[PDB]
């Protein structure tokens, strides 16, 4: 038998021998043995927390937020456009494992209207925002001798 | 075949010791004979049907083990286990249903359907287990040349025979002397009837006897005997032998004398009874024999005396009679009784699936008939049948 | 404290890998500047 | 009174929006509301009955939440809970019936029985909700 | 089963909530269940049809998501949704139909096609969800096992019954006493007529009596009861009881005299009324009874006495009667009414696609027929069959 981690480990070594504790303790934890099928990815380990505890660790199983991914959502996760811009090359190399998982992005719009009192601090924004695009506007070449 | 019976008390003793709440280990022992068969089957395909009216339906397996874990079974557990018993289940029938049809002469107790033929792999041997069901208790033992049989009840060991036998007659049928009777299942009622009250007989008694030849021998029979045919008790309009004409019966009752029923075996004399009515025991017989007599009444009172005049017309017919009922009995060959639902299993599944009458048993598994000429092969073919039906009652009724 | 309340089963998947900033995966390279396109078609900068 | 109505759509919209199966979130506007309940009420007595054939079953409460943790609920989810709503069941059927037949001339309008004068108490009127019926 | 339930309550509580416009937030809790459902699907193969006069479309699936990354709806969200959920109706229309017309005796209760037979498969128990349309709600019920139950206006209990008993008749048919009614949905007339105006009977009254059985017990019912029965107040020629000849009534009503109903249950009474007219509850009750008299009047004005003369030939019949109507009650069984479609959607979808008659429902799915014979099996079919109705009513009327 294999089990959850250490402090089930403990428990299960502590009272396996305090004497009063029905036969049929001995006997769960005992022939118990975790569950392991390779194929799928499945692992059920037997466990021990408390009403409360579960309920914690519990959610935050039911909710790993982790999608899989495909070379298709990689493609994806580019602009409709460029695709469709022939001046660019698109390709692949990297396999992908049925291993693949990342995490969304999250980009819900504005839900915050700034843009209509918090003039002050669009102001910064736009500011950013403007810097950024000089950082990336490229140099131009092949001009015409100033002189 | 003894493949097919472990997957029943399998799945009985299963979808039975198997609810939310008992403890751990009282399905250890168990758990683990379950999945080693769901290992064995997955991959395999099968197919049922394509006779008559039955649907050509095909199996396939792929389904998890167990979470062999958790103490006090969860609801949970169970559910996720009855939705793939429900599997096997609905297959076990549509299985037992496909062979219990097929017929074969020359060697027709081995097994038919592209079903089963597939079970009696080796492979598949991996199960059998906890044969305490008297039906396959008896089937292996059978597979091992030796000898056992099945209890039964109120049995089936007599073709319906309703009939008479004139010993003297004549053509106004108004002085006969002769025998009436009826055989069926379990019971014999014979009347020995003399219009004449034995007046110019031998020591004013006339003799009687009715042999009935068992097809297959019953041992350890609990009977009852008494005297009296009541169903040969009242006045009736017979056809003659011929069918020409009908005759008139119009009996009066008198006890039986000198009673002796005699149950034989290969001619031997196995058990003898003189006159003993109620309860006897037949212990090993083929044959049953009931002699008995009427005797003239040597003293009668004036109301008596009119009944039997000297000379004719004889309008009171003098009758003797016996009731003989096997409640209990063994046999070494599967017969029908009043208690297993065998035959009917049987017979119902044809009838349900218009199944075209085959080359070994009679049209619509007619008793009669099948009892009548019980031949070897209709006998391994109806063990073979009634085993399989006896193995669909575990789960479906 | 009873145990067997307090027992539970554990469903958790197995062996993942993350992946972080993503793109790089993307193999691409680019025309050369003197054939640009626009929306157009008929190309950017055309006037030799 | 308007206690009463909740304590219903609160069963009926929970003995049917809680099937083997469905994904949590389409109750966890529900499950919430429902323990709510729950908390008020254990440690709070009840007697109904009291008149012709009518038995005067007694009640009490103690009961274990609900693990709003699960993403989809397992059928031992669902039986772990059935059986705590039958007792709810059974009883609102003994507190309806009971104040079902007392009647008075003056305030015939307002709450009778011994279970529901004990209802339009305050510290219970933390569960009114959904009066669409 | 409950499985299809959910498919619909998807769709409305989806066709509906989703619209140009509203926030996000309001579905939240809905698209989820919604992508939850796809998912089970995609990939899963499709067929309905194979009977009489319909078509066997095959559907496969491969359906996109919905993106969560939205505030309010845009027009463009709604159309690439439309055309996604077009394809579930025309599919759920197509499922219902399929199953909405095989009927089985052995398992009637249980799902049939072979587009059923694989929802009920566990992988797509993953949805079921917001179960408080009436009928699934006691589907369900019915299952674990229970007070079951539903509501009906004018409910259909009476099997449509017109007839008559003569107690008193003589081949000339001009002084008969008797009954006459006509049992029909939920209404009974029933008059009582004796053309000697019980000029000979004692008290010079004459007892009427009509018993009603109902095939099912009715809870909860508010009913109305008046005197007189006006169908059977009118000038009539009637076929005689033998079919040899007709008779004349020439009735003249009179008021029931000691009007007497018990609602009956188990021979128990439950409620009696006496002399109660307008409306009355009959809480629990499978027998109607209903008792009334016809009292010659002691005093008569001139025009009245020349009605009713000491001698025959008796010209104007004395009639009294009654009428009976089942406004609303509860029924444990599934029965037609006058306000629900179902028995009539379950018809007609049979009638549309010639579907042959079966092994349990009376031809055309004839009310008085199947009502006369309520056996187990019908009632089993019909509720499978009502409730696939009522959930096919929530998309398609
Ligand atoms: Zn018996």
């Amino acid at each position: 038998g294999k089990v959850v981690d250490s402090e089930t480990a403990s428990i299960c070594d502590a009272i396996f021998q305090d004497e009063e504790t029905e036969g049929a303790v001995r006997r769960f934890i005992a022939e118990m043995r975790q569950r392991v099928q390779a194929d799928r990815n499945v692992v059920n380990y037997p466990s021990i927390l408390h009403p409360i505890d579960y309920a914690f660790n519990e959610y935050f199983l039911q909710h790993q937020l982790v999608e899989p991914l495909n070379n298709d959502i990689i493609f994806n996760y580019i602009p409709e456009r460029i695709r469709n811009d022939v001046n660019y090359i698109l390709n692949m190399d990297r396999n992908l494992p049925s291993t693949a998982r990342y995490i969304r992005p999250n980009l819900l719009q504005d839900r915050l209207n700034l843009h209509d009192n918090f003039e002050s601090l669009w102001d910064t924004i736009t500011t950013s925002n403007y810097i950024l695009a000089r950082s990336v506007v490229p140099d131009l070449k092949e001009l015409v001798s100033t002189e | 075949m003894d493949v097919l019976y472990s997957l029943s008390k399998t799945l009985k003793d299963a979808r039975d010791k198997i609810v939310e709440g008992t403890l751990y280990s009282n399905v250890s022992d168990l758990i683990q004979q379950f999945n080693q068969m769901i290992i064995t089957m997955n991959g395999n395909e099968f197919q049922t049907g394509g006779i008559g009216n039955l649907p050509i339906r095909n199996w396939n397996f792929d389904f998890g083990l167990l979470g062999t874990t958790l103490l006090n079974l969860d609801a949970n557990y169970v559910e996720t286990a009855r939705n793939t018993i429900d599997y096997f289940v609905d297959f076990v029938d549509n299985v037992c249903m496909d062979e219990m049809v097929r017929e074969s002469q020359r060697n027709g107790i081995a097994p038919q359907s592209d079903s089963l033929r597939k079970l009696s792999g080796l492979k598949f041997k991996r199960i059998n287990f906890d044969n305490s069901s008297e039906y396959i208790e008896n089937w292996n033992l059978q597979n091992r040349r030796q000898r056992t049989g099945f209890t039964f009840h109120k049995p089936n060991i007599f073709p319906y025979s309703a009939s008479f036998t004139l010993n003297r007659s004549q053509p106004a049928h108004d002085n006969l002397m002769g025998t009436m009777w009826l055989n069926a299942g379990s019971e014999i009622q014979v009347a020995g009837f003399d219009y004449s009250c034995a007046i110019n007989a031998p020591a004013n008694t006339q003799q009687f006897e009715h042999i009935v030849q068992l097809r297959r021998v019953l041992t350890t029979a609990t009977i009852t005997l008494l005297p009296d045919a009541e169903r040969f008790s009242f006045p009736r309009v017979i056809n003659s032998a011929d069918g020409a004409t009908t005759w008139y019966f119009n009996p009066v009752i008198l006890r039986p004398n000198n009673v002796e029923v005699e149950f034989l075996l290969n001619g031997q004399i196995i058990n003898t009874y003189q006159a003993r009515f109620g309860t006897i025991i037949a212990r090993n017989f083929d044959t049953i024999r009931l002699s008995f007599q009427l005797m003239r009444p040597p003293n009668m009172t004036p109301a008596v005396a009119a009944l039997f005049p000297n000379a004719q017309p004889f309008e009171h017919h003098a009758t003797v009679g016996l009731t003989l009922r096997i409640e209990s009995a063994v046999c070494e060959s599967v017969l029908a009784d009043a208690s297993e639902t065998m035959l009917a299993n049987v017979t119902s599944v044809r009838q349900e699936y218009a199944i075209p009458v085959g080359p070994v048993f009679p049209p619509g598994m007619n008793w009669t008939d099948l009892i009548t000429n019980y031949s070897p092969s209709r006998e391994d073919n109806l063990q073979r049948v009634f085993t399989v039906a006896s193995i669909r009652s575990m789960l479906v009724k | 404290f009873d145990f067997r309340n307090s027992m539970h089963m554990l469903t958790s998947n197995l062996t993942f890998t993350v992946y972080s900033d993503l793109l790089a995966f993307v193999s691409a390279d680019t025309v050369e500047p003197i054939n640009a396109v626009a929306f157009d078609n008929m190309r950017i900068m055309n006037e030799l």
